[PDB]
């Protein structure tokens, strides 16, 4: 099988920039009597089938804009957003047809922005879930960047592990930033055991690491 | 116009079958191949095979072979994927795609058909508060499945601020997820914040009063 | 169809 | 003699966690970084993530925040990697190394962990022959999980002309692997030939004589 | 993350003679204030972890033999094994730890040989696996150079695809060549539906494809 | 440990 591998994995270019991605195949993709290349690039957006950009590695297909251009042959092969604008955030995939089919593992495309610290808010469980016998304690992190954040629970002082799960929205369309949620979940007996409850909070726009916490019963 | 259009969400437990539909209409599907093409959650596309519109050749990628067959009908103009044995790794979006001699390029694509394969049940979810210059406040809807639910806040009249955060699944093999939205605090004490949430699989609606 | 095989 | 010396491969199905173990020896971890790095069958190596072994500090990759967690016990001179909501992806032989302030580089490895994440159950392999101036024979190993296999032919006298392909992972989710050996096709009638193939996932040994 | 540019991929060189392989970073790995360059090369041979060679771009690792040496400072690296020999077969890996720690892409270096064509046996399924309802056909193509080589299945002339999956050694150490191994995997009663299997094999050694084949 | 913190 031919294996596509593109470069970088993610990109992050600001407003109006060039965002360059690469992708490399493990054997040549020129038929010598076509003359053609059967390399193609292919924009993802969540929740869609990906888009057709560009094939036989230079042609761009109709209506997609002409900022973005292919180039190379062979095994070596370019796509350039040449002045990148809010619409073009998606996932891109190069795409080889010359052997059957194989996709690269994409490249994450983002706006770039100044760094934002999170605003950083956190929740106890509510008394209609604690009958149930579970308690979830959700700590929300509001409109950062860059997406890496380190959250860090610790109930009782005590650094907790293995029981809680997050997630990260896409990025913003308006002011470029990220949100994260993290829920740790607890047994209600294990809620009772203990009485402070806190999430540390992690960022470079943090000069220091931030915390937010709630006694049980206040 | 040329439009491929697949069948609904499935639901399947772990050794059942799945066979997902792709209508093709608006060109002669004779002249065309139509392409399977699958994505789990987070991962790149993967192919899975072609079936030559025409007279029905197919082509499988090993990794399948043994377990998919790739069907058409040319008086319903419709292709076919059946994927047999099905198993926890199966679950993801399946796209049909066309191609044809000459282009080697996936113009028009279908717009996904997601398969979950799990051992659980299709269940609701609880949906609880997330009780609040600027104040914070939510809804957590726990323990539902199969994917997707769609989270609103009052109605669809309050979008500003509003994330809504992906699902995780858990540990028991149900999704959990999140809604929160920041809205100003004096406002706490007389607008109503109420998160409607629907589960779709399971016939589910809640609306949730979200309050100080 | 596979490119390689384009006449 | 400074030693870093891993727990043993592990199985575990899709949505599973695993945890890593990595004893160190002959050195006093107070003074080091353990790091994490693993490596997908035939892929890059991808680092995880690192521990300070004197105050239990850690750094996370990216890719991996909110899914792995990094642990030491001092007194077992133990570090630990677990990692949660696997996936067939996560498939990779997992090492832990040392480093430490003022190195910046990885000079002692642990020898790696093999965790195969996987919907397939542990299996032994079926062993076919490949019967037969010179004769080509072999012994095809079918159907097994996990990785990995091993095959001596005539309990490792025969040594010469012997290859041992890399396994195939079959749509069943079985892996198959092949061993050949090339020989005087005048040695026929007169030496014997036996592939010895073990795997020990199953505590599985076979022997198969491969006759003319 | 500093991303980490290896060139080649693949390297052959003969016995004795030089090897370069270059790493390119994104950003500069210099710190000013240590003057130090957090850039290091790994050796990794199957079955094991890599083996550290180089670290601080030029620094050599206790026992690594002074063939090895690496230079570079900045964003631009080299590693130079100053005369190959046999135990210097392996994948090597460019590393940085300026920012956290990312890897290249590897670089495999083998022995250059002559092209040598391979010699290619064909094997139907034994009776004990028919009698278990399938039936694997196995292509061997033995000791050829170098490693790009393509088998084609045909069953009744038809030209197979999907049904077969193949690999490849590493470089044999006595003669530098490589071998390939097919299996075409058919259900017993799809095999009983055909008559001629063969195996097609085309290799740069080879002046025109070579099939073998037999009838069930 | 990152090299670009060395002291």
């Amino acid at each position: 099988d031919i294996v596509m591998t593109q470069s970088p994995d993610s990109l992050a270019v600001s407003l109006g920039e060039r965002a360059t991605i690469n992708c490399k195949s493990s054997q040549s993709l020129l038929n010598a009597r076509t003359g053609k290349n059967y390399l193609a690039w292919y924009q993802q957006k969540p929740g869609q089938p990906p888009k057709l950009l560009i094939y036989w590695a230079s042609t761009r297909e109709s209506g997609v804009p002409d900022r973005f251009s292919g180039s190379g042959s062979g095994t070596d092969f370019t796509l350039t957003i040449s002045s990148l604008q809010a619409e073009d955030v998606a996932v891109y995939y190069c795409k080889q047809s010359y052997s059957r089919r194989t996709f690269g593992g994409g490249t994450k495309v983002e706006i770039k922005r100044t760094v934002a610290a999170p605003s950083v808010f956190i929740f106890p469980p509510s008394d209609e879930q604690l009958k149930s016998g579970t308690a979830s304690v959700v700590c929300l992190l509001n409109n950062f960047y860059p997406r890496e954040a380190k959250v860090q629970w610790k109930v009782d002082n005590a650094l907790q592990s293995g029981n809680s799960q997050e997630s990260v929205t896409e990025q913003d369309s308006k002011d470029s930033t990220y949100s994260l949620s993290s829920t740790l979940t607890l047994s209600k007996a294990d809620y009772e055991k203990h009485k402070v409850y806190a999430c540390e909070v992690t960022h470079q726009g943090l000069s220091s690491p931030v915390t937010k916490s709630f006694n049980r019963g206040e | 116009q040329v439009q491929l259009v697949q069948s609904g969400a499935e639901v399947k437990k772990p050794g059942a079958s799945v066979k997902v539909s792709c209508k093709a209409s608006g060109f002669n599907i004779k002249d065309y191949y139509m392409h399977w093409v699958r994505q789990a959650p987070g991962q790149r596309l993967e192919w899975m095979g072609w079936i030559d519109l025409e007279n029905a050749n197919t082509i499988y990628d090993a990794k399948f072979q043994g377990r998919v067959t790739i069907t058409r009908d040319t008086s319903a103009s419709t292709a076919y994927m059946e994927l047999s044995s099905l198993r926890s790794e199966d679950t993801a979006v399946y796209y049909c795609a066309r191609d044809a001699y000459g282009r080697y390029f996936y113009d028009v694509w279908g717009q996904g058909t997601l398969v979950t394969v799990s051992s659980a049940s299709t269940k609701g979810p609880s949906v609880f508060p997330l009780a609040p210059g600027t104040a914070a406040l939510g809804c957590l809807v726990k323990d539902y499945f199969p994917e997707p639910v769609t989270v609103s806040w009052n109605s669809g009249a309050l979008t500003s601020g509003v994330h809504t955060f992906p699902a995780v699944l858990q540990s028991s093999g149900l999704y959990s997820l999140s809604s929160v939205v920041t809205v100003p605090s004096s406002s706490l004490g007389t607008q109503t914040y109420i998160c409607n949430v629907n589960h779709k699989p399971s016939n589910t609606k809640v609306d949730k009063k979200v309050e100080p | 169809q596979d490119g390689n095989e384009e006449m």
